[PDB]
DNA sequence: TAGGGAGTAATCCCCTTGGCGGTTAAAACGCGGGGGACAGCGCGTACGTGCGTTTAAGCGGTGCTAGAGCTGTCTACGA
DNA sequence: TCGTAGACAGCTCTAGCACCGCTTAAACGCACGTACGCGCTGTCCCCCGCGTTTTAACCGCCAAGGGGATTACTCCCTA
């Protein structure tokens, strides 16, 4: 019986997935929490579905790179579990804050 | 007959010039202006379709793909320090493999 | 280990110089130089295997001061002299790794061998006219994995949750500390929770805060407006019959079993279950019986209140409970409103507190060890003083000249020549 | 009295797996012929005092502070053996297996020769100092260093206790321990693996650091080629050393030894040898007193204890006279300087790269002119070294100077 | 619906992102950062959206909100 | 309209062994009105800096070396201003 | 051959005067504000520009400015702007 | 024609309505705008720096100073919501810090 | 004595001091010599102002102080007090100047 | 009238100090330092090269303030008060 | 295709570029030196990961109302 | 300031939601395995601060000057 030891599938990982372009969360919860959000000021607003994979893919790309921040946040802390605090950091060195 | 030839150009001389007649961003057009823009128009494109072309035989492959574009992005980072924020449908990135992260 | 010289070895493993583990005597026989002596489990710390090619190295470590002691005293014998670590080695032609591995689930079972065996009383079942008998209740903790549902039963000194299996949890009046109802009043789940005074064995596990919630949830994944009267109409409908059920304990437990009611008044979104849901207060306690699990304090053991991170653009601050009993360890509660602060205040000035601040913090519960060094004698130490200010040894600020120069800029007087346009 | 009942299969455990020997009897001693070392042993009848009945076989105590394990008995050798005894001997064997409770509560208690660890009435050992390699005490834990004799089977190495700290007491025969001489006296040398100063003595077939927390020895075994190496800006001059096989600190191990020693680190050492005594022993590479630093007298004396010549380091300037740059790799800024027959890193950690196992080196080309291009080298071993952030003028002649020692190429 | 989020889903991205040991608070502060930059654009898009006279939304608008932020997308159109 | 016919034939001038995606134009056509209109906004800039009406190379090559130093712009600099020197000649 | 500067310096300065009359100036801060207003002004001016060009329009209304004061700037202040704005265009365009 | 009235006053204000026409024009925004459209714009840039000067005064009467300082201009553009984050890329001639303090800096 | 203080606690009032203070720190002569200097390694012939040279000033000192609150606040996550260029590289890489 | 050197160089240490206290740094290893005289001057550099690419295009041997101005706004590294 | 636009010509004028004789003040060296910075124990508590199943997605297909695209005719407000 | 750029009234088009149905897969989860973050401990260590020198930043004043701000003809370009 064998167990797979980690970080290794993870490399394969980074390997793998950080060189393809697909989607991770499945489209149709995407979707129904795009029209979610939509309702928020409005009704009746019809999505030309393109348009939101093109925001999908900026947001998630957005994500990765905020992702790629946080990692460099916890080899700065010589660590690997990872903190909100670090989130943040990263948010305000970015210029968000 | 078009003002492409004249200048040796491959991009529209009248396209562009009838865009800038469209563009009122001056009051009037120097026409040396819309040729020279064309020109390094074209200087750029061949300069990036000769990299499509280094990135597509350096990936074996013949078909133009935004991936190819992305590693020329992620990898030549003169395209990457002019355009930061600005980004590409269907690009990845690098798996950036770094050091602390490999064995020993 | 072994309290029989006739306890030897089975093996003499000094024919083999072959180390071995013996959990069904709780042992491990170990060569110690041509002594293949045994080694009780409750006498050892760990064990772990270094490889250098063939001649590995084994540290054996044991239970001693600076590694059971401390240098807790579940073996307090310190001044006797104990063993710390051994170290074996073992070329490669071995078993030696497979006798390592072992010693895992040989402290595994034997720490099962160490059980912590609150058992109630067998509440005598009155099934009377006046049996308040509420049907659909759903028990968190859980028996199953899924959710259990059951029905509840109220009798003299306890009640009996008798679940869609049968199994009658009985909660004992004796052992209910702070009965709880959260409403459906706009809420997604109506509790019957019974925070109890004793961690009691049921399902798998020993349980003290255990709730009886229905989920008359909305949205899921499967004009006209009678859906919602329906929706109107059974929760109604089923708040009422609890409120029937309610009065029918009264009638049962003749007032004494406190259903503290929210005071939702001085509700907040805060966390000190470090997950902002409704958490508002009831008799003696906080609460936040809308979600798993609900929040149970004592007013009543907390000598005073410290506020912690009160500091601009914290909107998200936390405060110490200054309890009665240090031994009682103390939460600080996440995402506490700025706006909710001052009515808590005047709320601890109704539970005898004079509201008090502050921004810094500390380890707590290196306080708390501090105050039971002495507790009046930390209270000569400043005391609770301390969370404010009590002087210190410096200046102040002491400026110079802070002031606007005479020739600096002041466009006044700029001009009179003035027009308008064409 | 009786010949012999002899045994030519039986054990007598000595420092750990000691196999079968060879035990006579005599009309009034005890000879043991060991199967493996020879050695004639005779206990007679003024010597053997008691002989221990546990697990079975005939260990002997004699007054001596010896414990002579025989061992490889059956029960039945309890009498017919004592029927020996009985003429002279008369031994009362007694049974006991004093500690089988496996209950750690007893005392230490120094023996002359011996050293007695009492789990009430019974102890657990009394395993001699001839069957003790080394002895240190602590604090609170007794560091026992046994040797052992290079088995192949369970070896015990290491024993510490909880010794309260000689609590109106001493290290009695702690302190009479073996001894493990000192020469030549290099003191409060600035180490980087590990960080901080220790201590140096030297002694003539190998050498102890000294210090406070982590100080070993320095067995010529370790050194087994010398390596010097200057600064880049020559105010310092590193000196490394292949420490193969690696000392360890308890935790981990110490595989290469980094030493900061500036430019002025200058001092004679005396070396405290006759100059008719290193033509035995140097083969005349120092004699008594050479003036110099603690690091060019220091590997002149390096050089002789290792009896080997220099890994020249990298005397190829890279740019601005300097001998490398220092660069990230491992997450550490370090100085690459080129040897040899390799490569060395400092300080992070000391990564010695040989020149017989570079299969190529490859590049990963960056872009600005602020340290981008990467370096990396896949040996033949399959241990990569990819060395990150490197310049422009310096990797141009690194470039070179790879290209001059042949290393591969890959793109 | 802030949990259509499927924290494999995180798990995937946090792999694409390289990053290994990953706590409980980490998912919803993400998540609230998400909602940030994803109100934002909205926003910015549907204020546009209004003023562009027109219901059924285009990709001229991710075009110029993603252009005014400076967030801009390559492939389509601009 | 898009110049994705030009971009197609300056393409199957220069590299005719290739083939292409239509997300591939996009980013071409997408880069093309992206730096078309930083070159021209930067020039119309330019054009209100200094007083002037109509808009020639010296422009658009400063507005060049502003955003793009660089011996790519060296040479973008050399292929405009021969291009302009071949539409010169007639 | 008279070749005025021009600014917009009195505005301000006399609206500091209206309602803080006691607090004076530095042209430092005249520096400051005159810098700010170049700056907004080509910033929503030449996101109108871009709109209008994005609409297809030849023309710009104050339907154009409005939205790109709410797109450019958020806030009830933001809105209070389209208030006085509006008001002041209700104001002139009925020729009062 | 009759006397050039202040159309400032026909929008109750300061600012010159033709100038900024004539600004409109020069800048080349568009070939026309809508005749409100710069005087909404004039009336909307006239409201946020009253806002502006506004918090400024108060901040300088909170340093008790007539004559401004760009510290008072400093502290009003750090002390805001709204417009802090909408101008964070600009900075101020000898405008100074935010003096930040840490605690946990200090020793205790 | 001469009475040594805390070795920083005299700094942190002289912290808080200045940071209340708005003025410059960079005297006029070797910053204006650094100007003609750069300046004329790009390129000769330079006629200058002195408002070029006093906005310049301000401009290099604001990209200090921006400097500075990214080696402040990646000295938040350092927990330490010595300074590394590390944060520097980080402080550059979240700024994509270099990464 | 000099050779253009030494002057990043004559960059002293305390004035750095000065800088990193209303900086707010609390005790710095020099090595900080040089790093620092690259980097903000080479940024200034960049700046300088902007301003010569406005001034060979201002037709004049005069630097003015307005360079700077058009330069910074086109850094992003805003700056009012001094608009010229 | 004509009338506004950029350039060469003349006259004058403001800033600073150089620089010395002074002023004073910021900074480096010598040295104590201590409060702060960084590497092993140690452990346990939060994080990574096999099997069951539990339910979400969406395509294989079709309807459909409505916002949007295209065409004809038309009117008032910034230039 | 006029005339055309959207505006208004129609004319016609196709697209995501709604609907029925079932297979395939993302993911909770539960206990088991695991590994390193933080506190403790120890071991240093390099700028802070005090004395001291010391050498450089900066105003007065001189001294002109030179490229630029200003205004006048004159030939040149485009929807």
């Amino acid at each position: 019986p064998h167990r797979y030891r980690p970080g290794t599938v993870a490399l394969r990982e980074i390997r793998r997935y950080q060189k393809s372009t697909e989607l991770l969360i499945r489209k149709l919860p995407f979707q129904r929490l795009v029209r979610e959000i939509a309702q928020d000021f409005k009704t009746d607003l019809r999505f030309q579905s393109s348009a939101v994979m093109a925001l999908q893919e900026a947001c998630e790309a957005y994500l990765v790179g905020l992702f790629e921040d946080t990692n460099l946040c916890a080899i700065h802390a010589k660590r690997v579990t990872i903190m909100p605090k670090d989130i943040q950091l990263a948010r305000r060195i970015r210029g968000e804050r | 007959k078009s003002r492409s030839s004249r200048a040796g150009l491959q991009f529209p001389v009248g396209r562009v010039h009838r865009l800038l007649r469209k563009g009122n961003y001056a009051e009037r057009v120097g026409a040396g202006a819309p040729v020279y823009l064309a020109a390094v128009l074209e200087y750029l494109t061949a300069e990036i379709l000769e990299l499509a072309g280094n990135a597509a035989r350096d990936n074996k492959k013949t078909r133009i793909i935004p991936r190819h574009l992305q590693l020329a992005i992620r990898n030549d980072e003169e395209l990457n320090k002019l355009l930061g924020r600005v980004t590409i449908a269907q690009g990845g990135v690098l798996p950036n493999i770094q050091a602390v992260l490999l064995p020993k | 280990s072994y309290k029989n010289p006739s306890l030897m070895p089975k093996e003499p493993h000094i024919r083999e110089m072959k180390i071995y583990i013996d959990k069904k005597y709780e042992t491990v026989i170990m060569p110690v130089f041509g002594i293949a002596t045994p080694f009780h489990i409750a006498t050892i710390k760990n064990i772990s295997m270094s490889v250098e090619g063939d001649y590995t190295y084994l540290r054996i470590n044991f239970y001693c001061p600076g590694s059971a002691l401390g240098r807790g005293n579940i073996f307090p014998n310190p001044e006797a002299t104990f063993v710390k670590e051994i170290t074996y080695r073992a070329s490669n032609i071995l078993n030696l790794q497979n006798a390592f591995r072992i010693i895992k689930e040989v402290q595994k079972r034997y720490k099962x061998x160490x059980x912590x065996x609150v058992k109630q009383d067998s509440l005598v079942i009155n099934l009377n006219r006046s049996n308040p008998k509420l049907k659909d209740l759903y028990i968190r903790p859980n028996i199953a994995q899924k959710r259990m549902q059951g029905s509840l039963e109220a009798h003299v000194n306890g009640f009996r949750f008798t679940s869609v299996r049968g199994d009658k949890v009985d909660i004992l009046y004796n052992n209910i500390k702070h009965a709880l109802f959260q409403p459906c009043d706009g809420e997604m789940i109506i509790v019957l929770h019974f925070h109890l005074k004793n961690a009691i064995m049921f399902g798998k596990k020993r349980h003290t805060d255990v709730q009886f919630y229905t989920e008359v949830g909305e949205i899921t994944t499967d004009d006209d407006l009678y859906a919602e009267q329906m929706e109107r109409e059974m929760r109604h409908k089923l708040k009422t019959a609890f409120k029937n059920f309610i009065e029918k304990v009264e009638a049962l437990t003749k007032e004494e079993l406190e259903f503290e009611v929210p005071f939702r008044d001085l509700g907040f979104n805060g966390a000190p279950y470090r997950s902002t849901c409704l958490l508002q207060p009831t008799s003696s306690a906080l609460v936040n019986a809308t979600e798993w699990p609900p929040f149970v304090v004592t007013l009543d053991e907390v000598e005073l209140i410290h506020f912690e991170r009160v500091q601009f653009h914290l909107k998200n601050f936390d405060m110490v409970i200054v309890y009665k009993d240090y031994s009682k360890k103390v939460t600080m509660i996440n995402a506490i409103p700025v706006a909710s602060l001052d009515p808590i205040k005047e709320w601890l000035n109704s539970c005898d507190l004079k509201y008090t601040e502050g921004v810094q913090s500390l380890n707590w519960t290196k306080i708390m060890k501090t105050i039971v060094d002495d507790p009046e004698g930390f209270f000569e130490q400043g005391g609770w003083s301390f969370l404010x200010x009590x002087x210190x040894x410096x200046x102040x600020x002491x400026x110079x000249x802070x002031x606007x120069x005479x020739x600096x800029x002041x466009x006044x007087x700029x001009x009179x020549x003035x027009x308008x346009x064409x | 009295m009786a010949e012999t009942l002899e045994f030519n299969d039986v054990y007598q455990e000595v420092k750990g797996s000691m196999n079968d020997g060879r035990l006579r009897l005599s009309r009034q001693g005890i000879i043991f012929k060991n199967s493996k070392t020879g050695k004639v042993d005779n206990i007679q009848a003024g010597e053997l005092t008691e002989g221990i009945w546990r697990r079975h076989g005939l260990k002997l105590l004699t007054k001596n502070g010896h414990v002579y394990k025989y061992d490889g008995f059956r029960e039945s050798e309890f009498e017919k053996l004592s029927d020996f005894f009985k003429t002279h001997y008369r031994l009362e064997l007694m049974e006991k297996d004093l500690c089988v409770k496996g209950w750690n509560w007893g005392t230490v208690k120094f023996g002359g020769q011996l050293l007695s660890f009492d789990i009430g009435d019974q102890p657990v050992f009394e395993i001699p100092l001839s069957n003790v390699s080394q002895c240190t005490t602590g604090k609170n834990e007794v560091t026992l260093e046994f040797h052992q004799n290079d088995d192949a089977e369970v070896s015990l190495m290491e024993v510490r206790f909880y010794v309260p700290p000689t609590q109106x007491x001493x290290x009695x025969x702690x302190x009479x321990x073996x001894x493990x001489d000192a020469i030549c006296i290099f003191r409060e040398l600035q180490c980087l693996t590990p960080r901080g100063r220790y201590d140096i003595r030297i002694y003539p077939t190998f050498l102890h650091l000294h210090g406070k927390t982590f100080d070993y020895k320095i067995p010529y075994t370790t050194v087994l080629r010398l390596f010097l190496l200057p600064h880049k800006d020559q105010r310092q001059m590193f000196f490394v050393i292949s420490l193969d096989p690696p000392i360890k600190q308890g935790q981990t191990r110490y595989h290469f030894l980094i030493l900061l020693f500036s430019k002025d680190e200058d001092i004679s050492l005396t070396l405290n040898m006759n100059e008719e005594e290193v033509e035995k022993r140097f083969e005349g590479r120092l004699t008594k007193n050479m003036s110099g630093s603690l690091y060019e007298m220091v590997s002149r004396v390096m050089k002789a204890l290792v009896n080997r010549k220099i890994t020249v380091p990298g005397n190829f300037q890279g740019h601005s006279g300097a001998q490398c740059i220092t660069c990230s790799y491992k997450a550490s800024s370090g100085l690459l300087y080129p040897l040899e027959r390799g490569f060395i890193y400092v300080h992070k950690p000391p990564v010695h790269i040989r020149f017989d196992e570079i299969s190529f080196v490859n590049f990963a080309r960056g872009t600005t002119t602020t340290r981008s291009f990467d370096f990396e080298i896949e040996t033949k071993q399959g241990t990569q070294y990819t060395f990150s952030s490197i310049e422009r003028e310096e990797y141009g002649k690194l470039f070179d100077f790879v290209n001059a020692k042949k290393l591969n190429i890959k793109n | 619906n802030i949990q259509g989020i499927t924290k494999p889903a995180i798990r995937r991205l946090a792999r694409r992102g390289g990053v290994k040991r990953i706590s409980g608070l980490i998912y919803e502060e993400t998540r609230g950062v998400l909602k940030v930059f994803l109100e934002n654009v909205i926003r910015d898009a549907v204020t546009y959206t209004e003023h562009a006279k027109r219901k059924t939304v285009t990709a001229m608008d991710v075009v110029y909100a993603l252009k005014r932020q400076g967030r801009t997308l390559y492939g389509f159109g601009g | 309209e898009s110049y994705s016919v030009y971009v197609y034939k300056v393409l199957k001038q220069v590299h005719p062994d290739t083939g292409i995606s239509s997300k591939a134009m996009g980013i071409m056509n997408s880069f093309v009105n992206d730096i078309f209109e930083r070159i021209a906004g930067e020039a119309s800039r330019l054009a209100h800096y200094n007083k002037r009406s109509t808009i020639t190379s010296r422009e658009i090559q400063t507005a060049v070396r502003l955003l793009l130093p660089g011996e790519l712009a060296k040479h973008a600099v050399s292929e405009g201003t021969k291009a302009v020197t071949k539409y010169t000649s007639s």
